[PDB]
């Protein structure tokens, strides 16, 4: 053969390497800016949160729900058999990744009064309407019809998982610290 | 119009293989905080960049601690609070003190010879070197010329060029006769006004040289990134050129 | 590839210009192309689309001169364009309803095609290029709507970037990249501005090739019978020069359309839009009545028909070991509803071009048409019964029509007698 | 859900030849200032538009005077001052009171029949009509249903649709049985709460009807301009069409 | 019009695609056009320009995704693109020095033309279209520079919109309209953003026609002798197919250029710019050292040579009853310096194409070249003596060259013997 | 002839009329919006203005100079024959429009102490440098070399007129009101 057929490759080759090195940064520039990535954590004051009230707060640009549940609210949460849930995973970042969607496992406390979760429907993103609304006494996502129950578990609609619980924890008697 | 003298300091970052000195920047940051900060701000520099690589590179806990001294007004609440490292250094405290964010870039210290800019091509735009001079350019005595005719609230500076000059120091045509001119910035440095932890000398010479390297970085944080990017582009292309060359030569060979 | 006559330099300025750059020549061969004598009002939508693309682009540049793409000023900026900018209030509304007219036109244009076999060979490229233009139009129309930064703007931005979150595996990445962050925010609005600007020029570029393609294939008529290509003589029997015969017809039609269009823009500029977008964007509340833009409704209906508990969704979810669940199925169902339409040239197996001569086809076609209208209508109702059902059967008939019915009619159906020439049909 | 009843009012501006009533707007402006303004802002409405034609059309001296009643914070200084007419009505005073700037457009009062939007095509969106109803919609007595189960702090409204409803007023499926629901806005009006200069009646019926025509204009200032623009475009095109038609007809005449 | 063979469908995909839309065909006839065998390194600037236009446009869209056109955020926004955006610091610098390379290229490109008679018939259209492209380039390059909203940005914005204030009568109107107000403010910045975006697509469109024009005229060589058009045989003797002979030569050149270009962007990104633009725009101060962008210097020199006390200015002011004073004269002088160059096809009366064979021309040409460099150099000095004189003689020689010298050399000068064929020259 | 040749004009004509009606608003939208045209007047405090000092203030987006002149400054202004100035009009909006460029005619007081003018070079727009600079003891426009004298009169360069004086007047002992 020839070593000329090699050159016409070592060339076209080095070319394609440059073109790539060019294209990459033109793509990567769209990824999060050094400042968007610098976002950290926040602290929320739950002094006024009366039971039966939901507190909506902004964190990382998405809404975060903080409901202090009623007895009625906790009743139903605890009366659902795990296998009647559509999603079985707790989707809770505080507990193990394999935990089970048991109301008891979706609250911050043992009394299961403090439900803290991302008010971000898992279907496509809307913030589901609260106020003990929907078909399961939870939240209703108006975008495509997803219903969540009093523990924030998906129970009907396109949504595939339960509303996630973000790293949260009470750092004193009246303050939770998300993130 | 204008155009004066600037001390050509040999900075570590000057050069294609130049790189910031992690410690200088660190020292400089101290000078800026303990002296300059008093009047100048740095409103385009996010405090958290102190952590970012290729600069002072302080650990987050420090940076987080540092950012605490500033009293920022939260945009959502409206009420004041401690400064987070996601905050920008404050604005200039002293209303007529310029922002130092972009100073080493917004100044030229090397003006081409015949007005041909060939002096700048070989020495850079000399911004840090100019800021250096302005700091180490406050002589104790005005030039005998301005004796008594010293505008009040101003100080002579051997490097500053855009200041006012006493009528007595202008020649037959209006041109000033003094190497420098009158600034509104009282000489801020004076030997050992700052105490570096490791004892490194705090001679007004060193301090001014450090705040410069820092002020250089404050303005050009991706200096090193840019230069690494430079090399790469040059290798890719020095190779692609040689190859594209041979492919050319060994192709026209079948004609001429 | 029809037989007509080419450019003949007359004046001196023409002979001078011609021996250097034949811009005049080519523009002539373009404006004089022979086109079928029979062409009903359904052939005017191609022009209404061209005009819209131009209307949108100029009113756009103009609006971009006053709009600021930044979350804190964006909404305010548009209210300023409304109250302060000289005639802004009418330019804004023209750009907005321009999108609506743009789609009403592209659908009428599309269905015209489905019926007369304008996608059937040799026009298979015209169709795909047109199909790309369609995709671009929506992508654009979407980003535009995000700009005012209202309630619909913000959440539609949230939901549409969400569709890419549905993609298995890479999906979370594709989404973070589109958003430039962890949520629809300024970084998003800003990049959307830059792209809303850029896309229309890309469309314009395609419209050039779209035109080039049908120009180098000859137009189609309501007959499906091509123009006789064997002699300048009989070719002229089937045709008439585009200019001025059809430019006047088209411009005339374009005037009546615009008549009604301005009637809308002047008297009911807010009819076709959503009142909730006059509410500034709120990241912590999703409007209870959030509904898509009418021209998106049908594909929206299809996406939400497929919920967790749909038999076929269930089966797929099963045989996919979970990968294809309800969410991602609706995404695939929607995009597929479009991809299926892009493949019509290869699903409609009947060799008869015009459906005017396919008595069986005519029926499934009008059902398709009624389905699209129904689909659109459903997108606007809640997900409760009986809408969930109606939406389901409708989505079903859509794929039914392209994937099963058309392939079958191709083999079954007994075609009717199509005129032997355009000539004989025109004279009729 | 949220598709309720709204009182069709025959506004002067509804209609292709409709036009604002310079006096209504004027009255409305008084109601908004003496009642609504207390909680609701109009942040997108520049006070000087009060002078602009096609609206309330008050003379500059009044407008300049009016604007005085607001305590704006000057953007350059930062300190407070008198309100110039180049200023925008302030934000809503009451934090959960929505802005009324665009409110006449951000609400529909006529929702199509079969959900076909044909009711809106013939009656308009009904935004002013809806705001009208919300004002004239506070009945003296709650629906018998809510007896005793009324949320404290909210008030029943015969037109409002997106409010909370007592458990006792939802039927077997959750749907509310009452025509309206509970707003957080205590009924604003009450006969003659405002005294119009010329004595024109201040019945809660009239006042509400006026603030509406005003709020309509606050939102759509170029309504008349737009409509005149409409006509013109239609004439140009009704002619150009007829002509283009004949040119067409009398051209194909030489073929078919 | 050079004799050659054509594209023919080989594969099936090619025969399928060809009978529908010959995109492949046309792309072939374009990439295979026969071009003169002799073509020195001065013919590579056409490509370097194409590349720049693309480089500028992509890095532009990218930058537009992060920049906010509003006086209060505009400058900050660019510093953000520098410190936060992933690789922004290097994209910003590329766009900025991209402008420089873009001009260094267009000037080398232009002078190449002046010397070889590339503007002389039949290439007269290539020239005018190229001339329009040149005007657009500056208009663009200007608006771009306004966007960072620094000191030079603000005042250059003030001064350039001022040139329209010089136009007698209408001038104050033309200016208020450009500014959207009584001063360069946000309203201006905002509309400039929208136009800076739009113009490049217009340039792109012209470059299409610029290419189309020289493609349908055949390239020019350093000889001025055309390619023999009488036989595929002797045509091939003078030519060589563009691809791959010249694409490799051009791409190779383009690599060496880019090598140096990246060296600049990486190591001295700020060399070619003005330090004062890193100072936020101040409406109450004009920097003492305000100087234009280097690529504008020459036309800037010419404008300020003509002051109140220049003999012609006065003669002019006199005969023109005051109307044409010093201010408006400089404006006319500058724009005229460009308009004069656009007319070269009708001022250079010598019928000899290449100036390689015009011994008398060669001297005035290199003076023109030296004048342009001098002109550029002067724009950067103060208006004091002797610069005011140098600038004057220089501006003078510019018009001298196009308005007098070229027309005269046409009749005087004794030409040299140009090779009879490109072949004879190549072989040499 | 024909009445058909008329129609093909009555048509093309009505056409051109619409196109125009279209093009106009597309151009007119660039003119000053209702927000810019609403700008009125302002009041300046000259308390601190020492003689020899220049106050630069923004007004209508352009800078406005307020110099309290020295005796030296007023000396030179008065020592020039109107026929020696390039521009002869006072360009003073306060006095008659035909006034003459005599230092006395360009100051607000009779003492010639208060010089109030637009710091907008009449050549192309820059704000000329102050603090007695230039070759006429006035202002120097760094943009294209225009020199103005202690009275703000053009004396050299491309600038064709004297810096204009805007409607100004002292409304008390320490406050001038421009516009
Ligand atoms: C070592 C810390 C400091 C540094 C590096 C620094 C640097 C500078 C520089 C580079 C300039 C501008 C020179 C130019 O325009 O070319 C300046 C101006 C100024 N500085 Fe500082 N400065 C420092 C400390 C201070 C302090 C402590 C004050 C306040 C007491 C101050 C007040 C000013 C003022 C008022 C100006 C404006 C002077 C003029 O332009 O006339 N500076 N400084
Ligand atoms: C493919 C043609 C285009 C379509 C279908 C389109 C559609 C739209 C839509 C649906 C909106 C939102 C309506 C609203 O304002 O509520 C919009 C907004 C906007 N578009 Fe476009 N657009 C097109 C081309 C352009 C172009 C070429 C530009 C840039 C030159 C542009 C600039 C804008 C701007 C600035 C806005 C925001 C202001 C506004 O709300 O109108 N558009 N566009
Ligand atoms: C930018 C929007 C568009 C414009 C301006 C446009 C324009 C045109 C024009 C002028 C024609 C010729 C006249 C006619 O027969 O109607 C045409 C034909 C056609 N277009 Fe479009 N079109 C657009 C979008 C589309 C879309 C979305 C499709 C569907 C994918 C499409 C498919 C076709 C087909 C199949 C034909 C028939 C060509 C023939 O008869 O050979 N076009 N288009
Ligand atoms: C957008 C920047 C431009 C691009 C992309 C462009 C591109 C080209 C290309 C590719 C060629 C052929 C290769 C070569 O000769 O280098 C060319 C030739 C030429 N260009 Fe340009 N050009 C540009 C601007 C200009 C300008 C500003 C002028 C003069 C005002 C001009 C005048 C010419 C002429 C006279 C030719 C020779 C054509 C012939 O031989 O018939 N071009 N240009
Ligand atoms: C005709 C090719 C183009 C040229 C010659 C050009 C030139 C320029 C120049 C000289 C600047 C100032 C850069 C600086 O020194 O900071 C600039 C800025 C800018 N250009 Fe372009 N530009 C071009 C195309 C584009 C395109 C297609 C876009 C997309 C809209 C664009 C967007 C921008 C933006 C957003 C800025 C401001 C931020 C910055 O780059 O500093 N440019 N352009
Ligand atoms: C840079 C990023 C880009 C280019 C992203 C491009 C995506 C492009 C697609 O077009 C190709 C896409 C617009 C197209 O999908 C085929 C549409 C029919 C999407 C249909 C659509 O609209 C909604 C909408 O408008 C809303 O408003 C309030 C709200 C919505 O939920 C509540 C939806 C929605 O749920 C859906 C499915
Ligand atoms: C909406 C569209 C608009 C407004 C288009 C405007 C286009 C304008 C012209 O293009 C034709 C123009 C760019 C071109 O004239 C041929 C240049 C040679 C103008 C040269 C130019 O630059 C300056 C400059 O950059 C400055 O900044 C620091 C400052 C300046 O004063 C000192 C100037 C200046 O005195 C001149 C003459
Ligand atoms: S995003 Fe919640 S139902 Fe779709
Ligand atoms: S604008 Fe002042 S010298 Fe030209």
């Amino acid at each position: 053969g020839t070593r000329r057929d090699f050159l016409y490759y070592a060339t076209a080759g080095a070319g394609a390497v440059a073109t790539g090195a060019a294209v990459w940064p033109l793509i990567n520039q769209m990824n999060p800016s050094a400042d968007v990535q610098a976002l950290a954590s926040i602290f929320v004051d739950v002094s006024s949160v009366e039971p039966g009230v939901q507190l909506t707060v902004k964190f990382l640009g998405k809404p975060i729900f903080i409901r202090r549940r009623t007895e009625a609210d906790i009743e139903l949460g605890r009366s659902v058999q795990l296998g009647q849930l559509v999603d079985t995973n707790a989707r809770n970042a505080n507990i193990d990744a394999g935990a089970e969607a048991t109301d008891q496992n979706r609250t911050l406390d043992e009394a299961g009064e403090w439900l803290v979760m991302w008010g971000v429907c898992t279907h496509l993103g809307c913030s589901p309407i609260g106020g003990v609304s929907g078909d399961f006494g939870g939240w209703f996502c108006p975008c495509h019809g997803s219903h969540y129950d009093s523990a924030g578990r998906i129970r009907k609609g396109p949504a595939p998982e339960n509303l996630p619980i973000p790293l949260a924890k009470f750092i004193d008697e009246t303050t939770i610290q998300l993130g | 119009a204008g155009g004066g003298h600037v001390e050509d300091v040999p900075f570590s970052f000057e050069g294609p293989f130049g790189t910031f000195d992690q410690h200088q920047l660190q020292r400089g940051l101290q000078v800026y905080t303990e002296v300059c900060a008093a009047c100048h701000g740095m409103k385009f520099v996010p405090i958290r960049s102190l952590s970012e690589p290729g600069g002072p590179e302080l650990p987050e806990d420090q940076v987080r601690a540092y950012a605490t001294q500033f009293t920022v007004t939260d945009e959502e609440t409206g009420e004041d609070r401690e400064g987070k490292p996601t905050d920008h250094f404050p604005h200039s405290a002293l209303e007529n003190a310029p922002d130092l964010s972009l100073m080493a870039k917004a100044r030229a210290g090397f003006h081409g010879p015949m007005g041909t800019g060939i002096s700048q091509l070989f020495n850079g735009i000399g911004g840090p070197e100019y800021i250096y001079s302005v700091l180490t350019g406050f002589p104790e005595e005005p030039p005998k010329c301005a004796e008594g005719h010293e505008p009040d609230g101003f100080y002579y500076n051997r490097a500053f060029q855009n200041g006012s000059v006493p009528d007595t120091c202008k020649d037959a045509n209006g041109v000033k006769t003094t190497a420098g001119s009158w600034i509104a910035m009282p000489p801020p440095l004076m030997d050992d006004l700052v105490e570096y932890a490791d004892g490194h000398d705090a001679s007004v010479h060193a301090m001014a040289e450090d705040v410069s390297a820092f002020l250089m970085w404050a303005a050009e944080p991706k200096l090193m990134a840019r230069k690494q990017a430079g090399f790469t582009a040059v290798m890719f292309l020095t190779v692609l050129s040689v190859l594209l060359y041979l492919t050319n030569k060994r192709l026209w060979a079948g004609v001429k | 590839g029809i037989p007509h006559d080419h450019y003949e330099p007359r004046t001196g300025i023409e002979k001078w210009l011609h021996s250097r750059l034949p811009i005049v020549a080519l523009a002539y061969d373009t404006i004089m192309i022979p086109t079928p004598r029979n062409l009903n009002w359904m052939w005017i939508w191609g022009v209404v689309l061209a005009f819209c693309l131009v209307l949108q682009i100029v009113t756009g540049i103009v609006l971009a001169m006053h709009y600021t793409p930044h979350v804190d000023l964006a909404f305010a900026s548009v209210e300023h364009i409304m109250r302060n900018v000289n005639g802004g209030f009418m330019l804004r509304y023209l750009h907005a309803n321009g999108a609506s007219l743009f789609f009403i036109a592209v659908y009428l244009h599309i269905f015209r095609g489905l019926y007369y076999g304008s996608y059937k060979a040799p026009r298979e490229v015209t169709w795909i290029v047109g199909m790309l233009i369609y995709l671009a139009m929506m992508a654009t129309a979407f980003m535009g709507y995000v700009l005012p930064w209202g309630q619909m703007s913000f959440w539609g931005a949230t939901v549409i970037t969400g569709l890419f979150g549905a993609i298995p595996g890479i999906g979370h990445s594709i989404q973070t990249w589109l958003l430039g962050g962890p949520a629809v925010d300024n970084a998003t609005l800003n990049r959307f501005f830059s792209l809303h600007y850029l896309l229309p020029f890309v469309i314009a570029a395609l419209v050039a090739i779209h035109i080039w393609a049908f120009h180098s294939t000859g137009n189609n008529n309501p007959t499906g019978v091509e123009v006789r290509r064997t002699s300048k003589a009989e070719a002229q029997k089937d045709t008439v020069p585009f200019w001025p015969y059809f430019i006047i017809k088209d411009v005339f039609a374009l005037a009546v359309v615009l008549l009604v269009f301005f009637a809308i823009v002047g008297f009911m500029p807010n009819y076709l839009g959503h009142p909730d977008n006059y509410i500034e964007a709120n990241p912590l509340r999703t409007p209870a009545h959030i509904v898509p833009e009418w021209y998106f409704l049908p594909f929206y209906a299809i996406l939400r028909a497929f919920t967790a508990d749909v038999w076929v969704v269930q089966i797929a979810n099963f045989i996919s070991f979970g990968i294809i669940d309800a969410k991602f199925f609706g995404v695939l169902a929607m995009f597929g509803a479009i991809l299926v339409m892009a493949l019509v040239p290869w699903l409609d197996t009947s060799p008869v071009r015009s459906g005017r001569y396919r008595p069986m086809f005519k029926i499934y076609f009008w059902l398709l048409a009624a389905d699209f209208v129904i689909l659109t209508w459903v997108g606007a109702q809640q997900t409760t019964f009986p809408y969930d059902w109606i939406s389901l059967i409708a989505s079903a008939y859509w794929f039914a029509y392209f994937l099963v019915i058309l392939p079958i009619l191709g083999a079954i159906e007994k075609p009717v007698a199509p005129p032997a020439t355009i000539e004989e049909d025109f004279n009729a």
